[PDB]
RNA sequence: AUAUUGGCGAGAGACCGAUAGCGAACAAGUACAGUGAUGGAAAGAUGAAAAGAACUUUGAAAAGAGAGUGAAAAAGUACGUGAAAUUGUUGAAAGGGAAGGGCAUUUGAUCAGACAUGG
RNA sequence: GUCGAAUUUGGGUAUAGGGGCGAAAGACUAAUCGAACCAUCUAGUAGCUGGUUCCUGCCGAAGUUUCCCUCAGGAUAGCAG
RNA sequence: AGAACUGGCGAUGCGGGAUGAACCGAACGUAGAGUUAAGGUGCCGGAAUACACGCUCAUCAGACACCACAAAAGGUGUUAG
RNA sequence: GCCCUGAAAAUGGAUGGCGCUCAAGCGUGUUACCUAUACUCUACCGUCAGGGUUGAUAUGAUGCCCUGACGAGUAGGCAGGCGUGGAGGUCAGUGACGAAGCCUAGACCGUAAGGUCGGGUCGAACGGCCUCUAGUGCAGAUCUUGGUGGUAGUAGCAAAUAUUCAAAUGAGAACUUUGAAGACUGAAGUGGGGAAAGGUUCCACGUCAACAGCAGUUGGACGUGGGUUAGUCGAUCCUAAGA
RNA sequence: GUGAACAGCCUCUAGUUGAUAGAAUAAUGUAGAUAAGGGAAGUCGGCAAAAUAGAUCCGUAACUUCGGGAUAAGGAUUGGC
RNA sequence: AGAACUGGUACGGACAAGGGGAAUCUGACUGUCUAAUUAAAACAUAGCAUUGCGAUGGUCAGAAAGUGAUGUUGACGCAAU
RNA sequence: CUAUCUAGCGAAACCACAGCCAAGGGAACGGGCUUGGCAGAAUCAGCGGGGAAAGAAGACCCUGUUGAGCUUGACUCUAGU
RNA sequence: GCGUUGGAUUGUUCACCCACUAAUAGGGAACGUGAGCUGGGUUUAGACCGUCGUGAGACAGGUUAGUUUUACCCUACUGAU
RNA sequence: UUGGCGGAAAGGCCUUGGGUGCUUGCUGGCGAAUUGCAAUGUCAUUUUGCGUGGGGAUAAAUCAUUUGUAUACGACUUAGA
């Protein structure tokens, strides 16, 4: 009645309500400011988070105790095969908000995506875009018209792309489909680029580059129904308390005579949407490269995949993004990697990294070896073999 | 004789009853309504499946605190269950009726359940013992069930 | 000649009518409670007559459905009438944090008052 | 806590309600104790609390005076029928 | 908290004061037509966004008895003396 | 004078609200307009008052008729009435060809208490009028007795380590019986007997409506029977506190 | 059998396997455990927990009613063959 | 009781099983009580002291009695604090 | 092990009528009234803000020409002596 | 807008010291917050003391021991169909 | 029917070319009553079920089963010709 001692409230009221996300694919809610002066290009990319490993590198940061010295950092690797372009959607400005006027799709869609439109594929007749396809029959018009409508009206333009989830260890056959804003220049140029890419493929190395700071958008890992203590970091009550002690003791004063939206309560924890910013690209992997995991210092032939394989994920056989630190969501989960809404100049953000070594030991226990070759060298001959 | 309100041709109809039956009034109400106006064999088939836990009985009135099932979806509902003892007694009555119909030579294939009504038998009273030397009632809520099958009229 | 809430035998009532009248209209000072002294209920009514449902059919059975008895089963040893609370089913209607009420009229339903003049 | 004695305990026996019994707490005396249980006196008394059952028509108050072990009550006068 | 005279409330609805025992108006059989009271007439809401002369601009204007408060003291704001 | 400073409190919020700035604000003036159960005029109900009229002449003289005024009400007083059990009198009252009772967003009378009728259900008695009489009218009393709801198919049915496979039987088997397995009580026993106490719970056959807070074919349950054998084990005799 | 033992733990004889059941494994509980570094800073208060513990051999203060204090305290040891 | 040998230095391996020390208040101790909120520093106690009484008596019981407790007693006793 | 979900089984408390707020006034802290905010079926697990929630006609206080337990050179007596 | 602390003594609020710190502001929400806890203090019944009283008892004096009940309903709030 | 234009919710606008009805620009030939002196006297647009003839098109979702990126139950996310 004036709280005896003062403390900060538990938890952030800007991340309410703490409910399950609508979709498991978190929504890109903002794309970068468009600079229509530069080449048409994608502003985000879709991938699957595969696991984390460890890096070594010299730091470059004059004035730091750790300048010109080796530091060792957690990284996370996200499996990033090429994305296929299959549509363009045009948006108009209105006094009520951005609104979509049409979507024009590609003549041919793969099963991977088509499957996204069904709940019972095994037994459907797979009629998905079968009448739409015929719009291509006519030398162009129906399609060519709608393209023209987007050129004429339309204020922002997004492509529709999907993951090639089959190029990935996942059991799931259904691919993930998303709109991604086209930021390169000019509405007309945008739709042509889009037209030209229909059914074609786009790789990450045409979106993102080493040292870039990028944002990650993903639904957070679920945890089911949580109590107040772990959900909000409320303080345990004393051992002595009757009727349990993972609670908050006082849910409210007498007036307002209503439990209030700001007190902590049990309920869902996890499976929330997070846009996490400022994650520096430390590697852009090529899938064709059998030295993915190597360095100009660690010259050995090895791929990024850990001995044993990424736990609970499998192998990395495609292009990949390696990002410093960590990212929301869990292994297997779809992630959108978005580019920065701003021009960071951090010095931390401008630093150019070069890896020196990338861990590759088994993450399935205290792994002591990077490559099968190294293991055999150390152990010598066993009772299997030879 | 003397059932509730019926508006059915008694000549095209057959009927069955059971009285002072020891099943739950509330549960069996819920399941009688589940097959009301149903074609007899659909009814027959469905009740057999509710025993198998493949469909369920929607709980619509006597239902607060009852769990939720995916199986209520069919009937636009969230809260359904699988009242075995009820299903079982209603089956007996359906079976009887069906027998009575054959005896009247009604067409088994035209038969639908045109009337089905559970109401409440007199209670059966037992005792529960409670803390601090008290006694409380531990009772049964038995059911009277009546139903009627009728031939659907043609075009 | 007087007394008489006891006992025996009788005639009565502007008395009560089964929550009334004695506690008890009944296998009632019973059943039941309490170590004990004591405390002490509930509970009447199928029909003139059991004619209390032969027989057939479904069911493990209880029973149901037919049939049959009966003036009646809208009397079935749950029994005369069978209210209310409360309930099932059917039919009609209304319902953005109660419902119900008042004056008024729309709309729907329902019910009337007429009554007689030459053919 | 105590655990070979002021020990624990069966049955028998004795003490009965202004009485008993108490290594004493107003404890214990059949879920009862600063006076047990049962029945009767007893429909105990209550200036106090609660309730007090049909309709309409007419008239229509007082909370003030005096006296009272009077001050949550009466009597007295007034107002009212 | 306690007296004086009267009028009220209590025992009493009705119209106004948003609301409200006690203020304002006005007291009451069942109704029709007219007219008013106190109070109102931008819209909520029945009734002139009527007429007339001024005054007022508030980076905290002001807006109606009972009544839901404001003072000393100051202003080269603007008005009239 | 208006305006400005002086002018600080706790959920978000109040000239009643919207909103209004030559006002929809402040002072003043002038008209029109809205509206109470009040005022004016009229109908009708009642109350009170005054007046006329059975003089011979059908049906109410506590009546009929004329006229004026008036109507708020707690506690409370009086009046006129409504309704119930029973009683005297009377309608030579209604009734098994249907009394009483009950049900009925059917009808009619009355300001009202109430009365009356139709339809349905029912089955043996009942009512009007003049009187007489009271154990005579309910919403309440933490009223009495009974009956019933919402609560709710909810709280619950979590102590005592633990069960499993098969066959048999049966309408039916998680729960019965038999077999096998896995375990427990661990002789300070979940073993074998007794004392108080119970009183047939013992045993057999049959057997599930109720009871065993799931079940039941099982039982300390239900029905029908069977069963307790003494000179030597007790009582019986003795004496104890005491009676 | 272990062992000081009628302890605890496991067994034989005998007796049980009876105390609704199925599927999950959220919060919060009830009961049972563990925690890096710090070590009572928690709290009215070390409440609750934790730490000690059998035996053999060594060793053992003040004080004292000369009986005690005292398992004071403090140490080493402990299997199998 | 001793010695050698042996092991991831473990060995009362489960079970079983005292934490210790320095003080102040307080009651000597063991014992007792508020069955169901108080186990204590309260009651008891041994020890100490006081009081009454030689039986025709002290203390206590009963309505009364040819009545009763102490008393199967006698001051190293009974009774009362 | 619960809670949870299922089959079987199945209570109780409490209940004027009910259940969204802000302000106002008001028996001086409204779910209802007045003015505004608003306002969309049917629901599940949790929760402890509010229902001035619920459990015994208030334990404290006062009043009553209401008691009882207890004390005493209060009043009035009495077994005994 | 945003913070406003860690301790010693005390049941304390308060008070007072130590100490850190950007700073260690002051207040409200039924003197917020007990079906949220705790139960140290107050304030039942045990008990010791001092003062008071012939006494029973008393003390706004000290001291010790003293049972903290219910959500499954509505609403609100968290989450979920 | 020829061109065009309109995306803020364009869903409408302008245009070219003939055809067809009407034309109150003007001049003729007929008709109307008795629906009785007002009262019921012009038909609007929404849905929705059916009826005919033409053009057209020829799926899924749910339960159950399954994954564990999810989960108290529902719900979520996967997989299955």
């Amino acid at each position: 009645s004036h709280r005896k001692y003062e403390a900060p409230r538990h938890g952030h009221l800007g991340f309410l309500p703490r409910k399950r996300a609508a979709s498991i694919r978190a929504r890109v809610k903002a794309f970068p400011k468009d600079d229509r002066s530069k080449p048409v290009a994608l502003t985000s990319f879709l991938g699957y988070k595969a696991g984390m490993t460890t890096i070594v590198r010299d730091l470059d940061r004059p004035g730091s105790k750790f300048h010109k010295r080796e530091v060792v950092e957690a990284v996370t690797v996200v499996d990033t095969p090429p994305v296929v372009v299959v549509g363009v959607v045009g948006y108009v400005e209105t006094p009520r908000g951005l609104r979509s006027l049409t979507t024009v799709w590609a003549e041919h869609l793969s099963d991977e995506v088509k499957r996204r439109f069904y709940k019972n594929w095994y037994k459907s007749k797979k009629k998905a875009f079968t009448k739409y396809s015929a719009k291509y029959a006519q030398d162009g018009a129906g399609i060519e018209r709608e393209l023209a409508r987007i050129k004429k009206y339309a204020s922002v333009v997004r492509v529709l792309v999907h993951t090639q989830i089959r190029k990935t260890p996942l059991a799931q056959k259904k691919a993930h489909l998303a709109e991604i804003q086209l930021n390169g220049g000019s509405i007309s140029e945008k739709v042509d680029w889009a037209r030209e890419h229909f059914e074609k493929t786009v790789a990450v190395d045409s979106v993102f580059e080493q040292n870039e700071m990028i944002d990650a958008i993903a639904v957070t890992k679920g945890h089911g129904f949580e109590g107040v203590t772990h959900r909000w970091g409320t303080k345990k009550l004393p051992r002595k308390t009757h009727r349990g002690l993972r609670k908050v003791a006082c849910i409210g004063a007498w007036h307002p005579a209503h439990v209030m939206w700001s007190v902590a309560r049990a309920g869902q924890r996890g499976y929330h949407s997070r846009t996490s910013i400022n994650h520096k690209i430390y590697r852009v992997g090529k899938g064709d490269d059998e030295a993915n995991g190597a360095t100009s210092f660690d010259r050995t032939k090895k791929t990024i995949t850990p001995m044993g394989g990424f736990v609970h994920y499998g192998e990395i056989k495609n292009d990949f993004i390696m990002v410093k630190g960590c990212i929301p969501g869990n292994r297997k989960r779809i992630v959108t990697l978005r580019k920065s809404l701003y021009t960071n100049t951090s010095r931390k953000a401008l630093e150019e990294v070069s890896l020196k070594w990338i861990d590759t030991a088994s993450k399935f226990g205290k792994g002591r070896f990077q490559t099968p070759a190294e293991k055999h060298a150390f152990m010598g001959t066993l009772k299997k073999d030879l | 004789a003397r059932y509730g309100a019926t508006s059915t041709n008694p000549a095209k109809s057959a009927s069955a009853r059971g009285s002072y039956l020891r099943v739950s009034f509330k549960n069996t109400r819920e399941t009688a309504q589940a097959i009301n106006g149903w074609e007899l064999t659909k009814a027959q088939k469905y009740l057999e499946q509710v025993l198998d836990h493949q469909r369920a009985i929607p709980f619509r009135r006597f239902n607060s605190s009852i769990g939720r099932t995916a199986q209520g979806k069919e009937f636009g509902v969230t809260k359904a269950r699988w009242p075995a003892k009820s299903v079982k007694f209603v089956q007996g009555l359906l079976q009887n009726a069906a027998a009575n119909a054959e005896a009247k030579g009604l067409d088994a294939t035209k038969l639908y359940v045109s009337h089905i009504q559970v109401n409440q038998a007199p209670k059966q009273r037992r005792r529960t013992y409670r803390a601090h030397g008290r006694i409380n009632k531990y009772e049964s809520s038995p059911s009277h069930i009546e139903l009627v099958v009728t031939e659907k009229e043609e075009a």
